[PDB]
């Protein structure tokens, strides 16, 4: 007699889910928060430096 | 109703009660454990909540008894590690609970004959604690921070089982040794023999069957029923007139991200000096203590304080900021 | 017989079964662990001997069931740490139980109705060491050491708590949809009601009251009490028409100092050498070693060993004295 033991990796369910991201970062983009007391009144300026 | 060509079946243990191996009718099959909350996905050889005519009960359980299915208590379910865990869902071969610290999972039931079965495996049991605060009691309202659950839909979606037919069901219990003969008691069933012996060594009966001149181990029987379905078990033999052929059903209670409250550390006496600040420790449970400078060389240095502790920490000009646990970092800044 | 006028009541809980949280009749209030000897003082929100028309009756426990007070059994109480709890004294409020090692306590009991609520507490026991000499039982003769215990005299002295009447009560219950309209039965009792609808939508009322065009969901009220007593809880709310009105009574078991025994340890196999004593120390438990100089410098060293081990000490002019465990320290003097 014999028996064949046949074995394979897949993904699991939780991959949907349970996972970790490997990202490549290349360059930065920069936005902002400046407060600026003009003529006795706070003003709020919001833009990219 | 999938339930129409399932059914239930027997399996193999490594353990059914003080290390001795045996066919155990709660055997276990995949103990999953994927669910970051501590919530344990057992599956077991018998089925709940279902009775042996294919009807809907929750106090009612179907177990294989010696060839036939027969009905069992939900109450006399039990399972446990080092102590009894909490069941939070039953449904079929699946079985939900919380466990406290184990090395091994132990999974029985009580019968109708007042006979109790159960199957223990090896398995390092020890959820990850939430947080950073080691709480028994689970609070109302709390710190919102994200874990995972097996919810409690029933709807046919996402996760899947095989299952193939269970051919003919393999019975050792057909077989007699009549003196110097064998009997095959057939018991109004029908059933499929083959012998190593002359003379008829093969065929399907319906009727009580004599081999002359042959023995119990050069023989062997098996009910049929390819009318019902079976689930792809390592613990039962694979249909030897058949290939690699088996069918598919969708699984109740998948594995859903959810939000669980936790708790915060108690803040320490705190006493500042020059250039130097001291914390009084008084943790309940393991409560992690990390701190850097807010400068150039923050100089990370992390510690598990357990015990009744006073720490001192230099303060630079720049700053230092100190994390207790989940609490939110304090932040300390010398001068002059 | 004090339990005359002595009664029940009801409080909320952290934990009710899974981890959920809700109102128990079987609610933790305060968990005192003074004894030395390991006897906890519980205080939960039913009463225990007491029936619901005022009688002594030690089979009979009396909880808060929806409003009304109902009769269960003495039987069906229940303490556990992390293993079943040995009750050592039932009386009102107060539950007198030996407990293992154990993270969370939890309190239960079964009612008329054959259903079971249990409130369960985070909380840390582990009973105290006394000594130097980590032993799991107890000695019949050993070593006398002063400690502290809670003694099992019933007598009426020293200890007492404070008692009083019931506050405001939360119960929906007393609303009804009485067609379009909202309908509160009072039955004999002073409720606080406030709905979102128009015209009367505030009160203390004292007789049945009937809010035209509202919904059950936009309202809500409450109650009071009042005859019997109860003990001043702060799970329980305090009475409305009442300021400071209190009374007390003597408790059972009170603190005293005891004396704690500790057997001796085995003597180990002791060989001389130049200025040297050299000790195979073989405990059965752990046993504390503790040795100094009888002369000017005594250089005190302290250490418990749990294992098998071999001790080399240095034997000066002056003398060494070692102190193994409960035995009679020991005097090593330099042969001429």
């Amino acid at each position: 007699n014999t028996q064949l033991s046949e074995a394979h990796v897949e993904k699991s369910e939780s991959c949907k889910t349970e996972f970790a991201s490997a990202y490549r970062a290349h360059t930065a983009s920069a936005s902002a928060k400046l407060r600026v007391l003009y003529q006795g009144n706070n003003i709020t300026v919001t833009a990219y430096a | 109703n999938v339930y129409k060509a399932t059914r239930p079946y027997l399996a193999h243990c490594p353990d059914c009660g003080e290390g001795h191996s045996c066919h155990s009718p709660v055997a276990l099959e995949r103990i999953r454990n994927e669910a970051t909350d501590g919530t344990l996905k057992i599956q077991v050889s018998l089925q709940i909540g279902i009775k042996t005519d294919d009807s809907h009960d929750w106090t009612k359980l179907r177990y294989m008894d010696n060839h036939m299915p027969a009905d069992a208590e939900r109450a006399g379910l039990f399972v446990r590690t080092s102590a009894p865990c909490t069941i939070t869902g039953t449904m079929g071969h699946f079985i939900l609970a919380r466990c406290p610290k184990g090395e091994t999972l132990t999974v029985g039931f009580t019968d109708s004959r007042k006979i109790s079965h159960s199957c223990t495996h090896p398995f390092h049991h020890d959820p990850p604690v939430i947080g950073r605060e080691k709480f028994h009691s689970r609070p109302q309202h709390g710190k919102e921070l994200p874990c995972s659950t097996y919810v409690q839909s029933t709807a046919a979606t996402t996760e899947e089982i095989e299952v193939h037919m269970p051919p003919d069901t393999p019975d050792r219990t057909l077989m007699s040794q009549q003196s110097g003969n064998v009997k095959i008691t057939v018991n109004g069933q029908t059933v499929r023999y083959k012998c190593n012996c002359g003379g008829s060594n093969e065929g399907l009966t319906t009727t009580d069957k004599v081999i002359n001149n042959c023995k119990v181990d050069q023989c062997h029987a098996a009910v049929t029923n390819h009318k019902k379905w079976q689930y792809n078990s390592p613990l039962v033999p694979r249909n030897a007139e058949l290939g690699d052929r088996k069918g598919k059903i969708h699984i109740p209670f998948p594995l859903a991200n959810v939000t669980c409250r936790v708790p915060k550390a108690r803040n320490p006496t705190v006493t500042y000096g020059k250039n130097q600040v001291i914390m009084l420790l008084y943790p309940d449970h393991p409560t992690l203590l990390s701190y850097r400078n807010m400068g150039e060389e923050p100089n990370y240095q992390e510690e598990w304080v357990m015990h009744k502790k006073e720490v001192v920490l230099t303060v630079p000009t720049e700053g230092l900021e100190v994390t207790w646990g989940n609490n939110e970092p304090y932040k300390y800044w010398p001068q002059l």
